[PDB]
């Protein structure tokens, strides 16, 4: 059905009412998104059918349609953009400068932003406008806050 | 069953809300893709 370029709601109808259970992107006749929101279940745009390609739960990642085309990434000093899709509300930039998360295999970057659940799969961007990451898998830290990693997946 | 709605473009908005703090965690990702912080 849909195929355009940007940023999608990933909605529900199991329960009550409509509840949007996370974000994506579609990006090249590609829908990224966070593995946790759908579970690598069937999509349905319009009338259309979307069906995972590529997934892997440990990277917390799936694409619809082909394998993942997003590749750009944070380098390390600019500040970058969340484009928080939230549960009800409108797209909305938020603009602030990610931090780090010590890995034992590297550092990733990361977002220290407020948003429920529903939220996750949101694009990070940078100043060009390339998506450098989704936003949805983190970590809560000592004062019940959330900081998310930048987590983006590896292109073909 | 699960569906897509679109939301809006993929552009970055010059002058948007500059919040948020950056701070430097340790961490560990475990094999079900679970962050847990490490002191
Ligand atoms: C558990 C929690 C600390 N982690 C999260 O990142 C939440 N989702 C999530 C992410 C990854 C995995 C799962 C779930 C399941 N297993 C893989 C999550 C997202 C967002 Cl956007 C706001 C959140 N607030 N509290 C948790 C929360």
């Amino acid at each position: 059905g849909e195929t355009t370029d940007g940023v999608y709601r990933v909605m529900t109808r199991r329960l009550l009412g409509s509840t949007q259970v996370g974000v994506g992107v579609m990006q090249e006749g590609v829908f990224h998104t966070m593995w946790h929101v759908t579970k690598g279940a069937a999509l349905r745009s319009g009338e259309g059918r979307l069906d995972p390609y590529w997934g892997d739960v440990k990277q917390d990642l799936v694409s619809y349609c082909g394998p993942w085309k997003l590749d750009a990434a944070w380098d390390g000093l600019s500040e970058v953009q969340l484009l928080a899709v939230p549960p009800g509300e409108r797209a909305k930039n938020i603009q602030t400068l990610p931090g780090i998360f010590k890995t034992k295999d590297g550092d990733i970057g990361a977002v220290a932003l407020d948003y429920p659940a529903g939220t996750s799969g949101s694009p990070i961007l940078d100043k060009c406008g390339r998506v450098i990451g989704l936003y949805g898998n983190g970590v809560v830290i000592k004062n019940g806050s959330y900081v998310s990693a930048i987590t983006q997946g590896k292109r073909e | 069953d699960m569906y897509i709605e679109r939301a809006g473009d993929i552009t970055w908005e010059k002058d948007a809300e500059v919040t948020g703090n950056s701070p430097r965690l340790d961490v560990a990702l475990d094999e079900s893709g679970d962050f847990s912080l490490v002191e």
